[PDB]
């Protein structure tokens, strides 16, 4: 077979001299001219000379006459291409190639090429930077990392990730050569920013020239001497207990999901009433909640005999950020229902030294907890009242107390004032106590 | 001195498409009956490999899919059907007389739907900072065409002749291009200013994507 | 310029001796008696002896005559002690002192100290083990670091941190003699939790008797290799009291004031969350964000005081949260000393209604108490009672607390004029303790 | 010998406050209108420091808020305004005969404001876990007075007979105390538990303080 094998990679300084050689092999050397053809980088085929071997014979390019030297070597079928004076714009991949002598059909067969580098450099290994995101916390999946190989000299640097591990998603650049005469290039991967803490990320960077292999370290698993900078949680609401006395009201139950991932932001409710599934939820838009995370509502309508009745109601949060579901029931408080009695108690006597004095509303023997407590005065509602939490007495059974602030001139001349009571056990869920100046 | 101009500088086509690729003499190349023009395809790393001599007959071992017309100073090289391994450089060359020259060259590109930059911005490194130069580095990743342009702001001021860029070779498995710029500032220049950003315009993008970073927030 | 430098660390065996030197400069050598004083381990000084270098003469501490020699080198200004056959109890540090020839104005410097160790045992270098915290919190101002030397003999250990520029906030432990016989000791440095990623930290340790020399990395920048986990370190929150200063009168109105820095420009919005006692309020003054200046965003939340409440001692809450942050940082301030409000305590007979029932409830109404801890308790006849409850404290209007107290007792008891009362135990009463009664009129 | 006997052992007292110490020798030291008595100064990790010599000559260099007085055998050091800086152990020495002979100390301490300690606690490091022991190590910070305890609980069970504590001397400047406890474990043992406590009580703090870690949430 016909085979045109030329010398190595050749790195001078200018004003030096080289001299390549093209072996060939495989065919009658002699019936053949043989021709040189250089390529700069990122540039077009300049054809520089032909010898005739048979005679030699030399044609060349008046660009080229002067400088070059063309030679043959008939028994060892080699030819040679002599470079004089070199300049930086030599820079090139060197081709010899061959031509029929007779007939011209074109260079048919090519050397393989040598890469000619001239320059003032001094072979220097790389500095190897690492490339990272400055914030990836971010709400994107996929993160890019790299290694910054810059100032060597000559070319070439191969780049490797984790030592031939790491593949997919790498793009090593080409070199750009920079105002100082050293190269530079950069190497990146774009990994899954999950990844980042969890596995390892590692350029292997050699420059065989100056015999130096770097192992860069770009990001590491998370932990020291690394300075240091949990899923969806649902929480289920019950209606409010006014709501579910009074049928002019409208009770609800709110499902809230909060810590959910910004990856991850799904908004998929399930509920149920009593085990069955139902469809009927008004469900809300998700909101960031000035956290790195988003909060989403439910709100499932419920009759007012549902939720005086018992029945469980479930809701069922669905996200990809979760292994399984959480699933979050809610109903009202179980026991036999006990009715609160009501009764007014005035100001004590040593109160009434006092500009105000207190109005006192005690609610015993109720069950369940869940009860409203007003205050109204003659004919209209109060406002300056404030109600303790239900505490459970030794009998099994709530009491309270709303008390009532009001200026003693008031109670004084006489105004009638009531406590209004909302409770299940009561007749009509509702009940109401005066009190007056006795 | 006969010259050679090729067209179009690049061809953006699908495999299985056409590819006709003109060249064109300042002077005739056809004497005594043969006209002196050839044809040669260049993979990258690799030397010209010769297809059709004499403007018009098959070299050997050559695919059939590949053909070449022309006389005097007109002259054309077709890819009847292309395939993977066809979108190369070819060059076209003439020897009616010496010096003898090529043409300028023809990109054959493999042609895709448009795909928007997955921009990326990298600040200098502390290892780096510390011998008296910063890099900062803009990532244009996995998009098509080629053509995109990268601004690089300090503090919302344009900057010029401080960068240089690379752009990769299309992607063997999806055909995407992927280009990186590099902005190199002195570390007294880098300390100067604080806020960083490399815009970016493309086909892909409606409005330009514009990745950021503050110097002592990191 | 009088200096006095002593040779380095020391250990050998039984039987064995040691030569300590004394290097003396800035002053005429032969104008001054040296001495040799040592401190064993748990003891005070002990004299061994002093040599004159002009002409060699010495005198000895008897319990030593026969083992210790003294010699001098004219030429290089340096006195030697050496010790001869060697005990377990020699062991202690040796120091050299001068004293002056002609009149005796006891011993003006000395040398820094020599320790020798006595022992047939092995000597061991330290491993070097960094301190760092299992996952910082917010919103810890300080944070500490540090290094444990362990499994080490003889002493001494030497601990640095940053090459000696880090001093400040260092404590380097006294050693701790493990079970094992071999030593170990601990050096902690606290720091600004701002500090964390900013600045690297190791500490220097040296062990010459192995000549063990290790530089531990406790703690790294923000800063690749490490993950990035948004920048700066995170926004950091300044809670001051009421005041400010400069003049008068009715505005005045004072104000908690809340105020956020290092807020980046690519997460600009803050919100910001008030809380007394725990409790949210909604009342704040949130400022408009500005930019001013260097590069970050300055926010401010200004909250109006109430009642008596920052004289009370009342807890204002400030919690920040940055949209695109994960956590929020939270800052507390109060007064110091904080003035009780004192509780007002009455007792309220049975309703007229209730008295058709078998049990009647007598009431206890107490109010205007702060703080909330209190306790009620009842008797009969002065008795503690059985059966009663109370209600939890509820917060009134004017920033303090109220309840009230339940008795339960057989009708026929109040009937038949027994006395009960209600009893309140908190801060703000004489002797912590007040009754009130109540009988059937 | 001449035996030095110094009054009292320990000396507590505020900044401020004029410090007596007193030195009683067995036999008179005193000839000729000399008292061969001289005191000295001795901080922790440092040489003895002249102060006063011959009874009553200040030593160059040294405040004269530092005074001796006395003769025969009955001598006095006085420190008449004391400073944090103070704290130390203080030895008389006499050179009437041979031996030389010294007192046995006066350690001064100095008394501040209660100071609550900070507190922190320190995992095991993965690099110590390599070999296989365990050390949890507790700090307790910048506290007054000395009395502290630390105790230990792995998963709520006390532990006793495998911790180890150190005090550090007064601080110069604030006159505070520091101590690091020490758990030690096998690593096998460290593995099999879960959470690690550090439980302080201490004067300044009402309620104790505990410090706690889950091991593998580090
Ligand atoms: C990131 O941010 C999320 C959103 O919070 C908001 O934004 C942040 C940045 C800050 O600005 C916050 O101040 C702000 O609120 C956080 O969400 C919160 O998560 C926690 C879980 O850790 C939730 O806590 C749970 O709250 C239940 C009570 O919640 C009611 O009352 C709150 C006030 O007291 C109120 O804020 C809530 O909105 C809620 O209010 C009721 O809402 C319903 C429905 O709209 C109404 O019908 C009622 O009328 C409202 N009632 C009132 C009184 O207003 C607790 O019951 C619950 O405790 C139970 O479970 C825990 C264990 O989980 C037990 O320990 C406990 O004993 C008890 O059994 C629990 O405390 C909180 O509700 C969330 N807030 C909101 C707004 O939903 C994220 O946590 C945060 N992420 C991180 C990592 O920091
Ligand atoms: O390699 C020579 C070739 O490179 C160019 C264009 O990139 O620039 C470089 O040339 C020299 C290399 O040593 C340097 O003097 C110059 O600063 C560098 O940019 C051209 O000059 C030339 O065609
Ligand atoms: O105990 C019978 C019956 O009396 C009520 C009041 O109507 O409760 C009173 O007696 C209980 C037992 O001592 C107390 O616990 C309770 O506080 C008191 O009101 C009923 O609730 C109870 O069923
Ligand atoms: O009410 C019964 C019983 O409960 C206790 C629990 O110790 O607490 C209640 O009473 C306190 C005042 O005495 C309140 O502070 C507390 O909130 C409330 O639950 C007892 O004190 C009381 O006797």
């Amino acid at each position: 077979q016909v085979q045109l094998v030329q010398s190595g990679v050749e790195v001078k300084k200018p004003g030096a001299s080289v001299k390549v050689s093209c072996k060939a092999s495989g065919y009658t050397f002699t019936n053949y001219y043989m021709y040189w053809v250089r390529q700069a980088p990122g540039q077009g085929l300049e054809w520089m000379g032909g010898i005739n071997p048979s005679n030699g014979g030399t044609n060349f390019n008046e660009k080229f006459k002067n400088r070059v030297t063309l030679t043959t070597d008939s028994s060892t079928t080699t030819a040679y291409m002599e470079l004089k004076s070199l300049q930086f714009d030599d820079t090139a991949v060197y081709y010899c190639a061959r031509r029929d002598y007779r007939f011209d059909m074109g260079f048919d067969y090519w050397g393989q090429g040598t890469t000619v580098t001239v320059s003032s450099a001094s072979t220097k290994g790389p500095s190897v930077f690492p490339l990272a995101p400055c914030s990836r916390s971010t709400s994107e999946s996929t993160a890019a990392l790299g290694c910054l190989v810059k100032d060597y000299f000559p070319e070439p640097v191969t780049v490797s990730w984790n030592s031939g591990a790491l593949t997919s998603g790498v793009h090593t650049f080409p070199a750009v050569l920079q105002s100082s005469g050293l190269y530079s290039l950069s190497s990146v991967v774009t990994v899954p920013s999950s990844s980042l803490g969890t596995k390892t990320y590692t350029c292997n960077v050699d420059h065989k020239p100056s015999n130096t292999k770097v192992d860069k370290r770009v990001e590491s698993k998370y932990g020291p001497p690394c300075p240091p900078c949990g899923g969806p949680s649902v929480f289920l609401f019950p209606p409010k207990p006014k709501d579910t006395l009074m049928i002019s009201r409208t009770p609800e139950v709110t499902c809230v999901v909060v810590d959910v991932s910004q990856e991850d932001p799904e908004v998929q409710f399930n509920w149920y009433v009593d085990g069955v599934e139902v469809h009927n939820a008004k469900t809300k838009p998700r909101e960031e909640q000035f956290n790195s995370t988003y909060r989403v509502v439910s709100v499932l309508t419920v009759l007012h005999q549902d939720w005086l009745n018992g029945k469980e109601y479930k809701c069922k949060v669905s996200n990809k950020g979760l292994p399984s579901s959480i699933e979050k029931t809610i109903s009202k408080a179980k026991g036999q229902p006990r009715e609160p009695q009501v009764y007014t108690l005035p100001p004590s006597q040593e109160e009434m030294t006092k500009n105000q004095v207190s109005l006192t509303c005690l609610v015993k023997g109720f069950y369940p907890s869940d009860i409203a407590v007003e205050w109204e005065s003659n004919g209209q509602p109060e406002n300056n009242y404030k109600t303790t939490p239900p505490v459970l007495d030794s009998d099994g059974s709530f009491f309270l107390y709303s008390r009532l602030t009001v200026d003693k001139s008031r109670w004084q001349q006489g105004n009638v004032f009531s406590c209004s009571v909302m409770h299940e056990a009561l007749h009509n869920h509702y009940t109401q106590k005066s009190l007056s100046l006795s | 001195e006969i010259v050679l101009t090729q067209s179009p500088a690049t061809l953006s086509l699908s495999p299985g498409e056409r590819a006709t690729l003109s060249c064109r003499a300042s002077k005739g190349v056809s004497t005594s009956g043969y006209s002196y023009l050839h044809w040669y395809q260049q993979k990258p790393g690799q030397a010209p490999r010769l297809l059709i001599y004499l403007a018009s007959y098959l070299e050997s071992g050559v695919p059939a899919r590949f053909s070449g017309s022309g006389s005097g100073t007109d002259f054309t090289l077709t890819i009847s059907s292309l395939e993977p391994e066809d979108f190369a450089v070819y060059y076209c060359q003439h020897s009616r007389d010496l010096p003898l020259t090529f043409g300028g060259g023809t990109k054959v590109e493999i042609k895709r739907t448009v795909a928007a930059p997955s921009v990326f911005i990298f600040p200098p490194s502390d290892e780096q900072l510390k011998s008296g130069t910063a890099s900062v580095v803009c990532l244009l990743n996995n998009f098509y065409p080629r053509e995109a342009k990268v601004q690089w702001k300090v503090d919302n001021a344009l900057q010029s002749g401080n960068s240089q860029e690379s752009v990769t070779e299309q992607d063997s498995k999806d055909s995407t291009y992927s280009l990186s710029s590099t902005l190199t500032l002195s570390k007294a220049d880098y300390e100067k200013h604080k806020v960083y950003a490399c815009e970016v315009t493309h086909q892909g993008l409606s409005s330009p994507v514009t990745k950021s970073f503050n110097r002592g927030e990191c």
